[PDB]
């Protein structure tokens, strides 16, 4: 979902589910891999 | 005008500064609910007197 | 069970007595609701 | 001349009892 080899296209593109397994998105904060991430339905801090 | 009805959602959901406002709505809708009930068994009491 | 406590299902959290219930929920119902719209029971996500 | 009552008061509506009682009203 994130890591993949290529994305799809703005033009078109293409959805993945996710369901029934356990994300933890204290990763995409605290971790220095990703540029930007700021959340707006929710607190950043509460996803899990 | 709140998002939720329920503090509990509110708190664990919004961040602190957005919470605030988020509950502060229900405590302005809630209190005039009040301010008119009371209003209206105050006048009802002497009514009834 | 049969005492004060603060529960916690599906991240909804609150404050009240937990006992087990003489209601039968269909099988797609989770929670429901009192006179004043306000939680009235719970169903248990991982034991039904 | 006509739970319930049990909801109004977990939600902070008291229903307070009268001074004077049927029974003391009805000796009056």
């Amino acid at each position: 979902v994130f890591n993949a080899t290529r994305f799809a296209s703005v033009y078109a593109w293409n959805r993945k589910r996710i369901s029934n397994c356990v994300a933890d998105y204290s990763v995409l904060y605290n971790s220095a891999s990703f540029s930007t991430f700021k959340c707006y339905g929710v607190s950043p801090t509460k996803l899990n | 005008g709140a998002i939720s009805s329920v503090l509990n959602d509110i708190l664990s959901r919004l961040d602190p500064p957005e919470a605030e406002v988020q509950i502060d709505r229900l405590i302005t809708g809630r209190l005039q609910s009040l301010q008119t009930y009371v209003t209206q068994q105050l006048i009802r009491a002497a009514e009834i007197r | 069970k049969n005492k004060c406590v603060n529960f916690n299902f599906n991240g909804l959290t609150g404050t009240g007595v937990l006992t087990e219930s003489n209601k039968k929920f269909l099988p797609f119902q989770q929670f429901g609701r009192d006179i004043a719209d306000t939680t009235d029971a719970v169903r248990d996500p991982q034991t039904l | 001349v006509t739970d319930l009552i049990c909801a109004q008061k977990f939600n902070g509506l008291t229903v307070l009892p009268p001074l004077l009682t049927d029974e003391m009203i009805a000796q009056y």
